RNA sequence: GCAGUCUGA
DNA sequence: CGCCGCGTCAGACTGCA
DNA sequence: AGTCTGACGCGGCG
């Protein structure tokens, strides 16, 4: 149902919790990197320009 | 429409079947979002004929790619049309030209 | 808050050792009844563990000494 | 011919106008190519990708 | 490709840019002079740097 | 030196029904562009206006449909009603009614007249009826708001039920369509450093140019209170 | 199962004989039903909406 | 309502120094971060009143490049040290301070001849260095009240100084995304301010907002 | 589950 | 002359026992 | 098993 308390829960569940981001082909080691999630409202994963 | 095009838009739109092109010149007798009734000219109707072309437009059907194909009447009431004139724009056609 | 573990890596001079020491301490904090030695700043037990590592408060030797001491003192509680 | 058509519509024939920042309200230091490009929306919707 | 162009544009110099030759107390005065519009981003200038 | 000249709303020039030029004068050197861009952003983003948010046509169940005798789809009728420029006095919501028959264009002049609802462009074509027996009859709920609220977000208001046949229109409430401004050197009795700001507004006709400047400056001056006190 | 055997005997109703296999809108898609076509096998009773 | 706007609820001030602060305001309406930030930035930079050194006449120096013996800087750097001299004058718009100092070592701002209404905010501000133990420097410094920044290239054997009248020396801001009950489009305005000492940072922010809100008073609806 | 086709990076 | 290999991830649509 | 078959690669390797 996505009640409004679920989002306050979720903002804690992903507070210091890294996620791995991977773009295939993983030609080398840096093809998988772990970032901390900032919850955004779109449907597109936002990816720092330097990586 | 494209403000900048190449002139091959009117052929790409007409030669596919998305548009409803007039088979015989005449005068638009009736026009509705789903129908165009053209009254054929006097020198174009065969002897022994009502002399009226009815183009039933396709409204909101599912494409193969789940997009929408939808024919809107381009002509308005009382307007005269020639043979081969676009009567109803298809999907991605603006007033007869292909507009993607 | 933790953005780089470079400080905690000189204290435990290996990166593959930092992970194991920090995970042992973070599990002590998460399912053990143990409390952090640094002020819990709305962090996760992993980040609290690393913040304890980088301040010299925790390493594998300190964890082993403390576990030994608690094991002996709980073995002492037998009447 | 492109520049002649621009000059017919009173636009600058160089193709670039000076623009201002919407946020800070001040002028971009160099003239910026502004014009009408025919943009398409491909069937690679992010609703279908997420 | 956008950061290198930004920093390339920032760091370059032009010979008669607005506010050339003046003497600045430091980087903060340079930023104040730029945002005020009193000097160009390329004004060849003398700034006391620490 | 510590004293600043304060701008007064010197002149308003209504070039057209939808276009106007308001002059703020005199401004000290530098406040021209400050006020210009502050007012430009506040006007262009936060003006209150009325917009059509619900249509109810009698024989129609959904947008992806056609009415017999109406040349447009129902979806094009809705896209035409989205641009209905209307102003309402003393209400935050009103349900206009449209009834038309016979061959000809159905325009905003054919909406049932209410005294406190002024349709500022009666020539706005809503649809065309192409049959002498065709007839269109709709209810048009215009609403006061701010900014742009799409219908897919207003399905959030899950009150008791929405009927089948109540077509939701995206709501773009803001009346201002373009804001330019120019800081020109205009003088007082004897001073040369004073400037004059000319704000060039283009609206849909449902806001008064002076009222828009007053509303924008009020938004700004009540947003600056958090900075004036700074507790 | 035994614990669920106690549970539905506590709150006083066991499950029915039929399973919910109804058609449902996929997650994320939200639209308007613009057409319904019902095809029944020849020899099958047509329901009211058919 | 259509006229009710989000006003800043969280205003966090972090004084990094006596003259440097970060003021975080949250939340603003979408796009109001840049409106308030840029209006305040422009006012703090170029329209804020204050008093600073405009001219200086050194006894033996005729133009900006003629060096002076005994002082370890060229005149081009004594002027650069005078430009940063934070000074307050209460009852006048123009004062002529006098700096007389002979001997050895630094000549700080504390060695300026005292006038009762002129305060020096940083008396440890070094102006020059005397090196010969018979080196004497005697200069007249014209403090003048104004507003904004007025470079010397515009005001054209006295020596001109860029007159940094404004107490602000660095005003920056950035607008990041705040959130209230699952609206993410709201704004959060972080202002980063440094003044020269004549005015604490939050007082400068308040005086700038007072200037803007006093300009607007002819249009507001009370 | 598989095969074919097309497409994306 | 026969045998072994010939990038990764992904979405869609058919037809098939 | 009869095809009103498919083939229609390449480069090492043993």
């Amino acid at each position: 149902r996505e009640e409004a308390v679920v989002w306050d829960i979720l903002d804690e569940v992903i507070r210091e919790h890294p996620v791995l981001l991977n773009r295939a082909p993983t030609l080398h080691r840096l093809g998988i990197q772990a970032f901390e999630p900032v919850l955004i409202e779109g449907k597109a994963i936002q990816l720092h320009p330097l990586v | 429409k494209p403000l900048v095009g190449t002139g091959m838009e009117r052929a790409v739109a007409v030669d596919s079947g998305v548009t409803a092109v007039a088979k015989r010149g005449g005068v638009v007798q009736y026009v509705d979002a789903s129908r165009i009734v053209i009254k054929v000219n006097e020198d174009e109707m065969y002897p022994g004929e009502a002399g009226i072309d009815i183009y039933n437009l396709t409204k909101y059907t599912r494409s193969n790619q789940n997009t929408c194909i939808n024919q809107m009447p381009c002509v308005s009431l009382g307007e005269p049309v020639e043979r081969g004139d676009v009567l109803a724009d298809g999907p991605s056609t603006d007033l007869g030209e292909l507009a993607l | 808050a933790r953005v780089t573990v470079q400080d905690a890596v000189e204290k435990i001079g290996n990166r593959f050792d930092l992970v194991l020491v920090a995970a042992r301490r973070a599990r002590q904090m998460q399912v053990g009844g143990k409390d952090p030695l640094v002020p819990e700043e709305n962090d996760k037990t992993t980040v609290i563990a690393l913040r304890e590592i980088e301040e010299g408060l925790i390493n594998n030797q300190i964890l082993d000494v403390r576990e030994r001491q608690e094991q002996q003192e709980q073995e002492a509680a037998e009447l | 011919e492109i520049k002649e058509l621009l000059k017919l519509g009173d636009l600058p024939t160089s193709g670039q106008i000076r623009l201002y920042d919407g946020r800070t309200g001040e002028q971009f230091e160099r003239p910026v190519t502004v014009g009408y490009m025919y943009m398409l929306k491909l069937n690679h919707l992010v609703d279908d990708k997420m | 490709q956008d950061v290198v162009l930004g920093l390339y544009y920032m760091t370059r110099d032009c010979v008669n840019a607005k506010g050339e030759g003046m003497v600045l107390t430091g980087p903060k005065e340079a930023e104040r002079l730029y945002r005020s519009g009193l000097a160009s981003l390329h004004a060849r200038v003398k700034v006391r740097i620490t | 030196v510590t004293e600043f000249l304060k701008p007064r709303l010197v002149d308003i020039e209504q070039v057209s029904s939808t276009h106007a030029k308001v002059t703020l004068e005199p401004l000290e050197r530098g406040f021209g562009h400050t006020l210009g861009n502050a007012l430009r952003r506040i006007l262009l983003s936060s003006m209150p206006g009325c917009a059509v948010t619900e249509v109810e046509i009698d024989g129609v169940l959904h947008e992806y449909s056609t009415k017999e005798g109406v040349q447009e789809d129902i979806l094009e009728i809705l896209l035409n009603l989205k641009g209905l420029a209307v102003r309402v006095q003393g209400k935050d919501e009103v349900i206009l009614t449209l009834n038309k028959s016979g061959i000809g264009p159905v325009t905003a002049a054919d909406i049932t007249h209410d005294g406190d609802v002024e349709i500022v462009k009666p020539q706005h074509v809503i649809c065309h009826l192409t049959d002498e027996n065709a007839s269109i009859s709709m209810r048009i709920k215009v609403q006061r708001g701010r900014g742009y609220v799409p219908a897919s977000t207003r399905i959030h208001s899950e009150e008791d039920e929405r009927p089948i046949g109540r077509l939701l229109v995206d709501a773009c409430y803001s009346p201002v369509e373009r804001i330019a401004y120019n800081v020109e050197a205009a003088r007082v009795e004897q001073r040369t450093d004073l400037d004059k700001l000319v704000i060039e507004m283009e609206t849909n006709g449902t806001i008064d140019p002076e009222e828009a400047i007053r509303r924008a400056a009020t938004i700004l001056a009540e947003q600056l209170e958090a900075f004036v006190d700074l507790r | 199962t035994p614990e669920e055997k106690l549970l539905r005997a506590i709150f006083g109703e066991k499950a029915s004989d039929v399973k919910d296999s109804s058609l449902r809108v996929p997650n994320g898609v939200s639209g308007t039903v613009i057409d319904v076509q019902v095809f029944t096998r020849d020899g099958v009773e047509k329901d009211k909406r058919a």
